């Protein structure tokens, strides 16, 4: 499962928190 | 075109107020959230502005001096600049990066602490730029909890669950002066951009463009920001610069951008537009598919880049060997 | 220099079989087993050539006529080309690069039409060369297996106790024309190469000149070789060939050669020097440390840079999608 | 242990089989 590893999307974004 | 405001206002703003870009754009399509069209653009990921949710009609009537007597005694983060450019950067990452200097610089303060310096700005002629940008929390007042409890979450949470999004995590408060620039970034999360007051010119780039606008490395403090100088591009460090095409749209009162996670955007206040300001509403994306499909979209490529870099820095001990690892793989090898 | 023969029988070989490249090296060190300096020198993975281990001591009386009479009716894989370089390649990967032409191709024959064939070349002057690469296996005749029997179990059993190795894989059987070259690649086991007949000039260079020596691509079928040409070295395409340094020894009958993993290696068979012979003896590396030290060794991340191209080729479901993709990540943001 | 897995050495050599 290396696709579905490597395709994990994160959550940041430009955000003080 | 500029829209028409009703009651024989005139056009809200001209073309005189947006900057100049060396780059061809096309128009972001405006419509009611009760087009099929509308949907349809959401559900594919791709931007759309939406005129007639009233996702947060009642924050419409906020202003400067309703927010300063109702929005209670916390923080907020409050960045500043010489520089119309507030670019983004993560504290954390600094370490990683000792020779970077921003250029804009965060003060916690009082909102009517924000007000009163924004005030002695406008009185005193001054160029220092000052841009708001505060998550909204619970400690706002009574009235700011009625407000956003108006908001229309019958129908941004049937959005929700219709595209398979993750939980809110947040909403971003931003107030901005006249002619503030937020500089193209992408975000990993979904976010609908609710304008509230004044006007933002918003430049789009999907996520297929990834080549031509040039992010800095995942371990810099701007990651997920374009390098790109937009107001002077570096063409011999940025060549694909010159094939970027936006998607572009002026927001204003009442009107919310879907802005899909991974897209870029370029966003501002418009000149001599007065203050503006917008609260956004970012929701994880949905699951990672069951059955991968083949080849993989391009914000399915920026997420494997994104995951070889943040590997390759943990694995290394050291981001900093991360470039000189990649450069010795693909020399002679693959380029 | 080359080492005098016993008995008075001069030089074994002059500097005149050796071919002419474009780097300098300096010499491995030529030791008995029972040198202190030489167990340092393995445990430390570095070469060694040890004088002394009569590790194939039964074979030194191999030749043809032997071999063919006793080692059997089994297939032995025989090389030919009209290049006296024999580049390695992988005939499982030929699928992935349809326009991969190999320079030599592989037919199989009994040993008794290997001899002729030579035979056949030999009589008629033609140009053809053959390199017979054979694993030995269970269909030998019963002097093979005595002679194999009587290697020095001893010795390099306690080498692979003492280094943490893990088993022995194979001995491959190599039996080659004067003048043949392997091309310079790496080898992912340990390797204690046993000369028994004629000379091989051995040039080795450490796993630090990875970024001189540009292997191919993982995925094309010549993986792990380097794709410059030492003949006539390209060096725009491959400029840090010009910094490239080797370690350097001619083997003769009796010498063993420790070839550590990852070390890069070419062998030739000296010109006018007859056929040789060479059995390899690969044992599977130690097992990664507990501890990982930083920063990594040379060897550690030229197994992480071929994993991240092995990762890439299976998520991106196609293995020339991984260039694209590391150089999009790379161009104007790590180079 | 990311390292672990990205410095995991394969086995492959120069030989037909
Ligand atoms: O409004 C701005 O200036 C910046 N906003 C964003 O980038 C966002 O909401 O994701
Ligand atoms: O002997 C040769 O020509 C080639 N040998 C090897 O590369 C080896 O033993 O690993
Ligand atoms: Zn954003
Ligand atoms: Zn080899």
């Amino acid at each position: 499962s290396i696709v579905d590893f490597l395709i994990t999307a994160g959550a940041n974004v430009n955000s003080p928190d | 075109e500029p829209r028409e405001e009703a009651g024989a206002l005139g056009p809200a703003w001209d073309e005189s107020q947006l900057r100049s870009y060396s780059f061809p754009t096309r128009p972001i399509p405006r419509l009611s959230q009760s087009d099929p069209r509308a949907e349809e653009l959401i559900e594919n990921e791709e931007p759309v502005v939406l005129t007639d949710t009233n996702l947060v009609y009642p924050a419409l009537k906020w202003d400067l001096e309703y927010l300063q007597e109702n929005i209670g005694n916390g923080d907020f983060s409050v960045y500043s600049a010489s520089t119309h450019k507030f670019l983004y950067y993560d504290e954390k990452k600094m370490a990683n990066f000792q020779n970077f200097k921003p250029r804009s610089n965060r003060e916690e303060m009082k909102f009517h602490e924000f007000v009163e310096k924004l005030q002695d700005i406008q009185q005193r002629g001054g160029e220092e730029r000052l841009y708001l940008q505060q998550t909204l929390n619970d400690t706002v007042g009574r009235k700011i909890v009625m407000d956003f409890l108006g908001f229309n979450w019958n129908w941004i949470n049937k959005q929700q669950g219709k595209r398979g999004w993750g939980q809110l995590t947040s909403n971003l408060l931003l107030i901005g002066m006249e002619g503030n620039v937020t500089p193209a970034h992408y975000d990993e999360q979904q976010n609908f951009f609710a304008q509230i007051k004044g006007y933002k010119r918003c430049i789009l780039f999907p996520p297929d463009q990834f080549e031509c606008l040039y992010p800095y490395p995942v371990h810099h403090p701007c990651d997920r920001q374009s390098q790109v100088d937009f107001d002077n591009p570096d063409y011999e460090r940025f060549p694909n610069f010159q094939n970027v095409v936006g998607y572009e749209t002026v927001v204003g009162p009442g009107d919310v951008l879907y802005i899909p996670m991974y897209w870029w955007h370029h966003i501002e206040s418009l000149l001599n537009g007065g203050i503006t300001i917008t609260v956004n509403f970012w929701y994880k994306g949905a699951p990672t598919p069951k059955r991968i499909e083949y080849p993989l979209k391009a914000h399915q490529k920026v997420a494997i880049m994104r995951n070889i870099e943040k590997m390759l820095g943990e694995a290394l001990g050291n981001p900093q060997e991360v470039g000189p690892l990649l450069n010795t793989m693909i020399k002679g090898r693959y380029n």
